Formats: C-alpha cells, structure tokens, sequence
C-alpha cells in the first residue's frame, strides 16, 4: 500500500502553519503593565554649588 | 649371625635445593596481554554504545509521534 514511510532518523522539529485561526499570538496572562515605567530624565548635571554637608 | 638395622644410600634424597621457581609470565609478556585485553576492551564496549545509539532516537520517537496520548 501507499500508506507506508520510515521514519529513518528523527523529526527534527518541523514548523508548519495552514490554519492559523484568529492568528492568535498575544493573549498571554498580564492584565496589569503596573505604571507602565519609572520616571527617568538625563541632562548631565554641571556641577552643584556647595556640599550639602555641614562643613563645606 | 646377628641381623640388625641396614644402612640404604643409592641418591641420599638430595637436601637442600630450592624448588620454587618461576612460571608462564615473565614480565613483559603480561602486560602485553594486559594492555592488549584494554583495547579489546574498550574497541569492543563501544561498538554497543553507538548499536545503543540506534535505539535511543527511536524509542524517544514514540513519544514524539504520539500526541494523542
């Protein structure tokens, strides 16, 4: 019959995609980003005048 | 006549000679047996380990193949 193949070695892992279905690719579990990111800003600071300490 | 206890010599026994001596290996001889029994070894274990080989593939396989299980 037709209906006969050895496998020989291994699978190797085929990737194949004919059905898709709704794509389906971000669904995930997150809900929350939770503030999304911390405020950060950078202008290079000059220099600061006076040491905050006492003796300066 | 008066008969008593007779005296015997003909090879007196042979005291005192050292018997033991050495036998089938030498020194150099075994080791290359020893030696040559390792790489009949070795040559021989891993020919299996690699028929092994054959199997290994194929038995995990099965799983591989069935995935309504």
């Amino acid at each position: 019959k037709x209906x006969x193949x050895x496998x020989x070695x291994x699978x190797x892992x085929x990737x194949x995609x004919x059905x898709x279905x709704x794509x389906x690719x971000x669904x995930x579990x997150x809900x929350x980003x939770x503030x999304x990111x911390x405020x950060x800003x950078x202008x290079x600071x000059x220099x600061x005048x006076x040491x905050x300490x006492x003796x300066x | 006549x008066x008969x008593x206890x007779x005296x015997x010599x003909x090879x007196x026994x042979x005291x005192x000679x050292x018997x033991x001596x050495x036998x089938x290996x030498x020194g150099y001889s075994m080791f290359a047996v020893g030696i040559g029994a390792l790489l009949f070894g070795y040559w021989s274990m891993m020919k299996w380990n690699r028929e092994r080989r054959r199997l290994q593939i194929e038995d995990f396989e099965a799983r591989i193949a069935l995935m309504p299980l």
